[PDB]
Parts: C-alpha cells; structure tokens; sequence
C-alpha cells in the first residue's frame, strides 16, 4: 500500500512525553488528520500526520531509534 | 565487495545533548531556526519572512536608540472594581498575565530618541489577555500623548490587540473616546502620530487609534479589521474573500498606507518623521 | 516607438542599431564602428531638427501622447529622492491612476501628487490609462491636507486623459469629490506649484492643479475637452480633430499669452523623451525657482495672492 | 582524538576525509542525499544518514538535518569540507553553539574573511600587499566611483564580496555602462548569494595565480607549506594546478610565507586555509582567502609529505601544530588535473552512467575520486568526478607521468575533459611552465570564417 | 470656463467659513463642469425628481 516516511532527521519518539500514551498503536486505524509519532530534533518535538486513511498495519521503527530523511515509518494498506 | 553493502541501521544507544533554548521553529513554513538568528532578524523567519510576535520591551528597544530609554506610566496598574466573575475570576487572569508576561498591562510606553530626534513610542503585548485596551492601557496612552504635547516630539505606537478588555465592560469602551480626544489634541498641534499596525489589530483598538494616526503602516500578512473572521463567517454565512483583513489586502482597499517589513521599520519611521517634522535626513 | 512624422528619424535609427551586432556578431566582424556611428549620429541629429521644426497644435497633441515619455514616476526618479508612496483614500480603495507620496527636493521635504499612465500595455491597464476614479481624488485631498498641516510645500504633476467615464466612477460622487478637491486646495496655508507634464485637462486634471504657479512643457496640451470630443460634438465628426485643436488653443504658448500659465519649461530636442534626464533637470530647476520666490510671502499673504490670482480668471 | 565526526559533504573530498578518518581511527558518519545513496564514501562508512531529497538546498544545505544527524549519532565534531557549507559562517556559529566542534576556523574569521573587502582591509593592516581598488564597498557616489576608477586605472572589474564559484564578476570597459553593469552584478549577487555587496578592484592583464598554503592551530602557531599555481583556468575555473610554482625562488617563498604566517597569527587563525594571491614582475597582491581546505590540497601533500586533513583533525582535537616551520620541506614538484563530467568543448554537464573505468596507477600517480562502473552520475551537483595527480622529481617527469596516466585512463559512458587535459599537457608553453592565467582562455581563440 | 470652477469654489469656501449657508438645488440637466464645481458643493444638495445629475454624459 502506502508508506509514510519521516520528512526530517531526528530521534524517534512515539509517546509525546517521557511517560505518555502513544499517539497511535497497531490495530486501531488512523485518519488523514492525526499525529502518528514524534521526531525530536534539537529538543523541538515535532509531529507527523498521515495522509491516507487506513489501518495501521505495523510500525517499522521503535521509540529511541534515530531515523533519517525519507526513512519509512509506517505502511498503510 | 563494498559496492554491495548491507544498509545497516543506526545504534539507538548513542546520545548527544543539544541545549534546549538554542533552536526554535517557524510554524508558518516549518523550517527549524537558530534562535539567535531569528532574534537578530527582528523575530522574522528568514526562510519565509513571516513576521512573528515580539516582546513590547524588545520592540521599544529595537526602535529607540540605546541608553535614552525612559519608561512612562509604570506606576499605573490594574485596579479591577467590576470583580468580574467569569469561568475564572478577572483578578485571576489579571495576576496570571501580569506574572507570565512580566508587565502590568498590555501597553508599555518608553520615551526615547530616534537618530538624535526626541520621540515617544509604545506597543501592545498581545500575550496579556489578548492585549486588550484596559483602563491602564488608555491611561498610559494619555500619559504618552501628554508627554508628546508638553515636549515637542512625534509620538509613535504599534497595534496588537484582540479587542477591548471585556472584563472591565464599558470602562474599556469609553477609553476609545479618551484616546481619540488626546490624539485630536495632538494633531491640532502639528505633532505627527504614526500608528503601525501589527497582527492582531481588531475590535475596539483597531477602530480607536490604530486607524487614526496620520499614517497607517501595516506590517505584511497582518490581520487588521474590526470584526473577527469567525463573527463575519457566521453572520454572512458564506466564504470570506481570500486575504481577508490582510495588510496586502487592506492596502488594496485603501485603508492601509504602505506595507513595511520589520527590518526597515526604524529607518522608515526615522526618515518619514525627519521629513514631516522638517528635520535633516537621518544618517544610515 | 516614434510617431508617424518621426519616420526619417526612425529608419536612420534602424540602421544605427545593428552597429552593435556588427561589432562582434560573427566571422571576426569588428568594423571601424566609431566612424559610421559618428556619421550616422550626425545625420540623425541634423534630421530631427528637420522634423521637429515644423510641428503644430495637432502634432503637439500627438507628441503629448508619445508612447515613450516620462510619467510622474519618471520625473520623481530623475529629480526627487527619498520618495515614499502613500496609497489609500481611507474610504474604499487606493487608485493606480494617481500616485502620491512624500519625498525630498534638494534636502527640502515636499509632497508629490500626479498621474501615472503606466509604460506598457500591462501597466496601462493596471493603472486605467491614468484615468482616476474619485477615490483617487479623495486620496489626493487627504495628502494635500497632510502636507498643509506640517508646513510643507506641495509639488504637483498633472498628466491625465481625464476622470474615468464609468459606472463605478459616477456612482461614487465623482462630481462631489472633484468639487471638494477644488474647494480645499484653495485654502491651504502652504505654497502650491503645478506643472502640466504630458497630456492633461478635461477638468478632472484641475482637481490637483489649483495653485500659486502653473507651468507647462512645450508639447503638453491642456484642454477643457479632448480635441476628439470637441470634434465629435461640434464638427459632427472625429477626423476634424486637428481643426478643433487649432481653434481651442490647447498649446502652451497659446495658453501662455492667456495669463493662464506662469512659465513654459523648454524641452530637449525631438521631445523630452529623447533626453528624459535633461527634462528632469529642467523641471527641477523650474520647480526650485518657483518655490524660491514663493517662500518669501507669508501664509496669509500667500492665500490672499492665491485668491486674487483666481479672480483674475476669465476676461470678466 | 575526536571520538567520531560527520562528513558534511559529498564525493572526492568526502571519500578523502573518510580515508583520513579511518587512518586516524576516528569512526565515520556519512550524511548523504537520497540520490547519493550508492556513493563510494557512503558505502565505505560506518553509519549512513539521509538528510533530504536530491536538490542541494533541501538536503545538503539543510543545516538542521545535518545537526540532527550529528546529535543522533553522538558525534563530537563535523567536517564540512569544501563547497556546500564550507564558508557559511552562520553554519559555523550554529555548530559551535549546538554542542559540537566545527572542524576549521572559528566562525568569526569566517565572517571577517568571507567578506572580500574586509579581508583585504585586514590584510593591509597586517602587512599583506593588496591590489589597487576601491578600498571599500561601492556606494552610490558615482563621482567617487569614477574618481577611484581613474585613480587605479582602467580597465576595472566588479566583484560581489559575497559571491563565490567564479560567478558574479563582470569586467567594466568604461563609465558608459558602469552604472548598469554595477546594477546587474548586484542583482545577480542578490539572486544567487542573497548578498548585494559589490566593490571595485583594479584589473590586471598579466597575472599568474599563486596561493600559499598555511596551517595554524589558533594558539599562536601558524606555518606556511609549499606554494601553488593554478594559472590554467577556464571561465576563472581551475583545471590544472602545479605545486610549487615555477620561478618562485626560496627567497620569495620564505618572504611571503613569513608575512602570511604573521597574518594567521594576527587573525588568530584556526584550521587549514590558503591566502590566494596574484603575481607579476616579482610582486604579490592579495585577492582572497579560501578559509577551508582547498581542492588542490594534494599537490602540497605529495611534495611536503604532510597530510593536511590529518593536521586539521588534530587541530580540531585541540592538539597544537606538531610540525615546525623549518622541518617542513618541499622535495620536488607536482601537478594535478581535475576530471569533470562536462562536454570537452561545449562545457555542458553530461551526467550519466559509467560503463567502464580503469584507474591509472603506476609510480607517483594519485587517483582521488569515488566513481566506478555502474555509478550513475547524479545530474544534481558540481561536475567534478576526480582529482588526478602525478608527482615527479621535476616538472618534466611529472608531466610525462601525467601524459602516460591520461593515456591509460578510460572513463566510458559520459563525455569528459580528458582530451583537453592531454592537449594542455602537450602544449609547448605549458611544458615550459609559467603561463599567465589567460593562457588557456587565449588559446580558446575567437571566431573564424 | 474651466478655470471658473476654481473661482466659484474659492468664493464658496470664503462664504462657508463665515457661517452663511449655501444651498444648491440641482435641476436637470446638471452635468460636466457645473455639476463638479458648485452643484455638489453646497451644504445641502437638493435634487428635483427625475432630474439628470452626474459628471459624464
Ligand atoms: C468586542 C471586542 O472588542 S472583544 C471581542 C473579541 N475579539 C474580536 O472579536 C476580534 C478578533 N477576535 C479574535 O478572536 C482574535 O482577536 C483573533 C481573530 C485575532 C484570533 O487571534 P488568536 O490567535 O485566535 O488569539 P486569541 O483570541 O486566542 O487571543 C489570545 C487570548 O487573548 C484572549 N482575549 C483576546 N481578546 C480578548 C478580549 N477582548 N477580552 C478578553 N480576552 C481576550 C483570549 O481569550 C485568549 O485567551 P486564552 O488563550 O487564555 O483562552
Ligand atoms: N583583481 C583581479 N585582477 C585580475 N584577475 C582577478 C582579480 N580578482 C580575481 N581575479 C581572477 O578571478 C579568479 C578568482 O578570484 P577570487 O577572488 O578567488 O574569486 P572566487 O571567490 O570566485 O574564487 C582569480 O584567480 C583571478 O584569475
Ligand atoms: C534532552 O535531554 C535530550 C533527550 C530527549 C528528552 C526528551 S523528554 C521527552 C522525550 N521522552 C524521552 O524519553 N526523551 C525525550
Ligand atoms: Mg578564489
Ligand atoms: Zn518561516
């Protein structure tokens, strides 16, 4: 299907705060407008919004694992 | 054969610490920015040139020369009598804003000098309850206008407010007339009063003294008008024109003199005032 | 784009252009450019006098409409500095057929109000062929009041076909706005100087032309009505425009004798368009001279003199 | 030593820096663009990060993404190299403040010397001779501009102080077009480099490009290595560069080197940088400083025996200079010859795939590049694909080897500037050595019937 | 004729500043120079029904 990819480089975080629920989790589908993860860069915890409404098939990364530009994050079928 | 590698992943354990307050963002375009760069380019995102908020004291310092600053009306503080009981208590919001912003009210006044020419300036701290024109706001405005009248010197101000201070009810509304009377008293003298509009300039402030000065200088992409776009949207129950209440639109519709970007502002005011007051041109 | 009677000047210009190419075009071509350039420029300079000596009022009108000429923007750039354009009537729109602003003249600060036809087709349609809707004249009144308030002299340029004859222009009090303009300008406490650069007239031009002094170029027509309009109404035709121009007295020297204008600023040969810088210098000198002998008089005496001069209007 | 660094660059200099790092045992991090996924230096690196899409501005100039990579991987410094963010003083400021070490000069000297006119002024203050000219950025006083033009002597050249890459310079033949030429030059500088500063400098008609390499640790130590000479240029872009330069007696070598060392001490210079010059009739007239590691760095390495990149990485680790001025020796002579993806005549880039490739090798021949078979040149950046060298004990030997190496070399699939290199090498005057910068421009010739 | 508009305007200003009202009642036709000179300038502007008033024909 479709894969949404980080458009910038930085640490990958899914919970907005150190002890917080993940914005999204496997199973529950998302919509076009919704935050999927946090890509911290210089302490400015940015956010990523999907573009195609569909099920969250899986998450290809893990919290704390740095990611690069265009790094695939999640695949939506 | 290195030509064909494994494309390995990065190790998460590696960890470097960057200082927190050295990198900022511009939501208008999304480009992360170097805080000192943005702060040195008068809070102007150099990527998309999108103007942002600036502190009242920072703005006054930016315009005025250094070492000649003199604050006016510093003893005036809110003295709520309407004890307005909202979801919060008006005293609660008053104190919260006062401590959060470090200023007594929205407006700050600081007599100073521009390129060796005496002048009085002021500005609104929009963070203060939407920068509403409270009793202290009008009182400080009167104080500044009186200072300008007693000492022959142009008076300048910058507009940033979401409307009059509701919690003070009709006390704020009446201030519009006080400000208008003071501005008339000065215009009849021959002392120019240039008001530079900055987003947001809406409601009472826009219709009181924002639009009243000799010149009306709207900083780009600033929201200027009278009625908030939500109110007009619900009333006309239609789609507002693109660029509604935008300086690039209110110069098209005659209400706005000239669009000045922040970096020129101090020279733009200095040249125009040195002309009008009939003084020799400023030296770059 | 030179006019019809400027043809001999053109073809000589047409030979002149490819001289640049022949300098380095191809096949090692670098001919003795200087000799041919000097001879052709000599011939061109001699011929323009052979062309601009025998032009009369119908031509003057054509030259006043030469589609290559300095508009108010051009004279501002070539004789004024530190120019700040104020746009906005405060009521309904700012108009592109009028451009105003506050600038400096040799240090001195002044106000500049005048029209701007736009150069090419795009800037001509964007500025409505220098035809101002009334909001423009309200803006001009506003600026004139501002200039009066701060003891500032007013320099005005006048280059308009006329007030726009359109639905939007008539609806918004065209007559009312021009009446007010003509009322206020006759009470300002500051001297006023007004040229007639380019083509102007048709009343709407007078909205910014009621001042202590009046000046006009040598090829500028100032007619209560365009020659074509006078021809249509009176001659019952359009082709007979030149006769209307001859009869009306739209040429500067004809007006000069009428005690209507105070001075004519001579042009560079072939029209000011050939030497815009020279025309700008001449205009700046004339403006400065006009201001000089004007500042001696006090404000009250200034207004009294202005009123008295107005009353001299008309043989009555 | 620096525990890890990021190669904030791409290609020949990227691969070269990678070799130097691996030599010194400093782990490496390769920040690549999405099109440069299969570069050599990328594939030979420990950790690879993608920072943006193909274009330069989105990806390699994306200072935020580079700092992101540097923070996530745990680096403690970065190497910019030359090009991309080499002289961006603001990049240096941000890297300094973010918490990492900027391999090179401190940003302050980047700002002082990146403005050509301030650089020349400081040089005058430090005793370095300078070309006659404005002695300041050009204002709008046309009277003063023409007075200065008359004082220095026509013809003159307009150069944007913030310009780079041999662009944004125009020659003014007379006052007739001085104003328009200045306006359009300023416009081009604004459009490209965002800076409008323009200045007037005398025009020389018989120059011999020189540049003297200097190493200073920023702690009061500044040494000068061998000379250089990039005389051959096309469109002011170097092609061939011989180091040292013919006819530079050791007296002049040491004379100018001592002054340049004193200048580096005065500016408190840190890192490796090169004071360009211009030469004629036994005189020197400073013209710029490339406060970075130049492109023709090798031709000083092979004659001096000192690896410049290693010296930089040592300075960045805080180590002072480990080489004295006396212990530096120039033993022989070198020559270098860039390889570029342009058409041999039209000088139009011709990116593509390289079907077949074969290094020269052989004694004294050094091949720096990243290209290889199957490597599709990206049509997205500079056109350089290799800095080839041939060290000899004299100029004749070095040219000879160059000729042989160029004979051996095969690069197929994309046109390249090898024919021109052979033809220059065979040129009689060039083999003599000592041509003026124009030499190649004049050989170009002119129109024919 | 054109210049007379300014003369009339000056006189009307001289009077309005005094406090003497000047009522101008428009009747068809009121067009061109007269309309824009003093027809529209008085304190009041009283247009008799179905009258043609404007600037351009
Ligand atoms: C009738 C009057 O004069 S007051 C009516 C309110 N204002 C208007 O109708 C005009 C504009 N209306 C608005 O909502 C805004 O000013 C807009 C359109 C410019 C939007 O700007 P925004 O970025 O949305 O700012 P916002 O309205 O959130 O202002 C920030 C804060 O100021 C407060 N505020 C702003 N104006 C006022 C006011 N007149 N009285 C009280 N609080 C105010 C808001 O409640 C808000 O507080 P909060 O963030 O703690 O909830
Ligand atoms: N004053 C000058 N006189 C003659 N040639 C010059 C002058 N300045 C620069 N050049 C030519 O341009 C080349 C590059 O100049 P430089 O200032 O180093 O610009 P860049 O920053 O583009 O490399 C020089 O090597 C020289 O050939
Ligand atoms: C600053 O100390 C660098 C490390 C990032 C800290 C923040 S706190 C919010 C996020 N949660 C987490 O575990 N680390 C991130
Ligand atoms: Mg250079
Ligand atoms: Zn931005």
């Amino acid at each position: 299907g479709h894969i949404v990819r980080s458009p910038m480089v930085g640490t990958f975080y899914r919970t907005p705060s150190p002890d917080a629920k993940a914005f999204i989790e496997v199973g529950q589908k998302v919509n076009v407008g919704d935050t999927l993860c946090i890509v911290e860069a210089m302490k400015m915890m940015n956010q990523i919004e999907a573009d195609k409404s569909g099920t969250v098939k899986a998450i290809l990364v893990e919290s704390g694992q740095p990611v690069e530009f265009d790094e695939p994050l999640v695949v939506i079928e | 054969s290195w030509i064909e590698r494994i494309k390995s992943n990065i190790t998460p354990t590696r960890k470097a610490s960057i200082p927190e307050g050295v990198w900022t963002k511009c939501d208008s375009c999304g480009q992360v920015l170097y805080r000192a760069e943005l702060e040195r380019n008068l809070e102007v995102c150099p990527k998309c040139d999108h103007h942002m908020r600036m502190t009242a004291r920072n703005r006054l310092h930016s315009l005025l020369d250094e070492g000649s600053l003199v604050e006016l009306g510093s003893e005036l503080e809110p003295k709520d009598v309407l004890k307005f009981r909202d979801s919060k208590k008006y005293k609660d919001r008053l104190a919260s804003a006062q401590k959060e912003t470090g200023e007594k009210d929205a407006l700050v006044v600081m007599k100073g000098t521009l390129y060796g020419m005496p002048v009085v300036a002021a500005a609104f701290e929009f963070a203060f309850m939407g920068g509403s024109m409270g009793s202290v706001v009008g009182a400080r405005f009167v104080r500044a206008v009186e200072q300008a009248l007693e000492d022959n010197c142009p008076l300048i101000c910058f507009s940033a407010s979401g409307g009059a201070r509701m919690q003070e009810a009709l006390m704020s509304l009446m201030q519009m007339a006080k400000t208008s009377a003071a501005l008339a008293k000065m215009q009849e003298r021959g002392l120019p009063y240039i008001s530079v509009l900055t987003d947001p300039t809406m409601g009472g402030v826009s219709a009181s003294f924002a639009m009243l000065g000799d010149l009306n200088i709207a900083e780009p992409k600033a929201l200027i008008g009278f009625a908030g776009p939500r109110v007009i949207e619900q009333t006309v129950r239609e789609k507002l024109p693109p660029g509604f209440q935008r300086s690039e639109f209110l110069i098209e519709k005659g209400a706005i003199d000239m669009i000045v970007r922040r970096p020129e502002m101090r020279l733009k005011l200095a040249s125009i005032l040195a002309k009008l007051m009939n003084l020799p041109a400023p030296n770059p | 784009n030179f006019l019809d009677f400027e043809q001999p000047i053109a073809e000589l210009e047409a030979k002149i252009d490819s001289l640049t190419a022949v300098s380095r075009q191809d096949e090692k071509l670098d001919i003795n450019i200087d000799e041919e350039v000097h001879r052709l420029r000599e011939k061109s300079v001699e011929l323009t006098r052979k062309i601009f000596a025998d032009l009369g009022a119908w031509q003057i009108a054509q030259l006043a409409r030469h589609p290559q000429r300095p508009y108010t923007l051009d004279y501002v750039r070539l004789a004024f500095d530190e120019f700040d354009e104020l746009a906005g009537d405060r009521a309904y729109a700012d108009d592109k057929a009028i451009v105003g602003g506050i600038a400096r003249l040799d240090g001195r600060p002044v106000m500049i109000i005048g029209h701007q036809k736009g150069r090419e087709t795009k800037e001509k349609i964007r500025r409505n062929f220098g035809m101002p809707a009334p909001e423009g004249y309200r803006k001009a009144l506003r600026l004139m009041q501002m200039a009066e308030r701060f003891k500032m002299p007013i320099i005005t340029f006048i280059d308009t076909p006329g007030a726009y004859p359109g639905v939007g222009a008539e609806e918004r009090g065209q007559s009312e706005a021009i009446a007010r303009n003509l009322r206020e300008m006759s009470r300002l406490g500051v001297p006023v100087v007004c040229t007639v650069i380019g083509e102007g007239g048709s009343g709407g031009a007078l909205a910014i032309g009621v001042g202590d002094k009046v000046n006009m170029l040598q090829y500028s027509t100032y007619s209560v009505i365009s020659p074509e309009g006078c021809a249509s109404i009176l001659w019952k035709s359009a082709d007979k425009a030149p006769l209307a121009a001859e009869a009306m007295g739209i040429i500067a020297p004809r007006l000069k004798e009428l005690k209507l204008i105070d001075s004519i600023i001579p042009e560079p040969l072939g029209g000011a368009h050939r030497n815009p810088e020279a025309m700008a210098a001449s205009l700046k000198a004339q403006l400065l001279a006009d201001l000089a002998d004007l500042d001696v008089l006090s404000t009250e005496d200034l207004k009294n003199r202005r009123y008295q001069r107005l009353m001299s209007y008309g043989y009555a | 030593m620096l525990d890890k660094i990021v190669i904030a660059n791409r290609g020949e200099i990227a691969l070269r820096i990678l070799r130097a790092c691996k030599e010194l045992g400093i782990k490496t991090v390769a920040v690549h663009s999405s099109a440069d996924r299969d570069l050599k230096h990328v594939l030979l690196a420990d950790e690879t990060v993608c920072i943006g899409p193909a274009p330069s501005v989105k990806s390699y100039l994306n200072i935020p993404a580079i700092i992101s990579a540097a923070e996530i991987t745990g680096a403690v410094a970065i190497h910019p190299g030359y090009g991309f963010l080499s002289e961006n003083a603001n990049f240096a400021e941000q890297v300094e403040r973010s918490g990492f070490i900027f391999i090179g000069p401190k940003a302050e000297t980047i700002r002082l010397m990146g403005d050509k006119v301030s650089a020349i002024a400081a040089m005058k203050k430090a005793g370095v001779p300078c070309v006659p000219g404005s002695d300041g950025p050009l204002g709008d006083d046309m009277d003063k501009n023409r007075a200065i033009a008359k004082r220095i002597g026509y013809p003159v050249i307009i150069k944007a102080s913030g310009g780079g890459g041999g662009r944004g310079m125009r020659v003014v033949r007379g006052d007739a077009e001085l104003a328009q030429s200045i306006s359009m030059t300023r416009a081009e500088a604004k459009a490209a480099f965002s800076n409008d500063m323009v200045y007037m400098e005398k025009y020389l008609e018989n120059p011999r490009h020189v540049e003297i390499q200097v190493l200073a640790d920023g702690q009061g130590n500044a040494i000068y290595l061998a000379e250089r000479d990039c005389s051959m240029q096309r469109r002011h872009q170097k092609v061939v560069e011989e180091a040292p330069a013919p006819g530079i007696t050791p007296e002049l070598r040491r004379y100018i080197g001592e002054r340049c060392a004193k200048a580096c001490v005065d500016i408190g210079y840190r890192g490796a940088g090169t004071f360009e010059f211009l030469f004629e009739n036994g005189e020197f007239y400073f013209i710029e400083m490339n406060t970075r590691i130049q492109v023709e760095h090798p031709v000083t390495e092979m004659i001096t025996g000192v690896d410049l990149i290693k010296e930089q990485l040592r300075i960045a680790a805080g180590q002072p200079l480990s080489i004295k001025q006396e212990e530096v020796h120039v033993r022989g002579h070198a020559v270098e010859c860039r390889i570029n993806a342009e058409d041999p005549n039209t000088f139009l880039p011709s990116p593509g795939k390289i079907t077949r490739f074969h290094a020269p090798g052989g004694f004294g021949v050094r091949w720096e590049s990243h290209i290889y078979a199957g490597y599709t040149v990206p049509p997205y950046y500079d056109s350089m694909i290799g800095k080839l060298i041939c060290y000899g004990e004299n100029r004749d030997v070095a040219i000879a080897r160059m000729k042989n190496a160029l004979q051996e070399l095969i690069i197929d699939g994309i046109k390249t500037n090898v024919d021109l290199q052979i033809r220059i090498m065979n040129d009689e005057n060039f083999q003599h050595g000592g041509t003026n910068i124009h030499y190649l421009e004049k050989k170009l010739g002119l129109q024919e019937k």
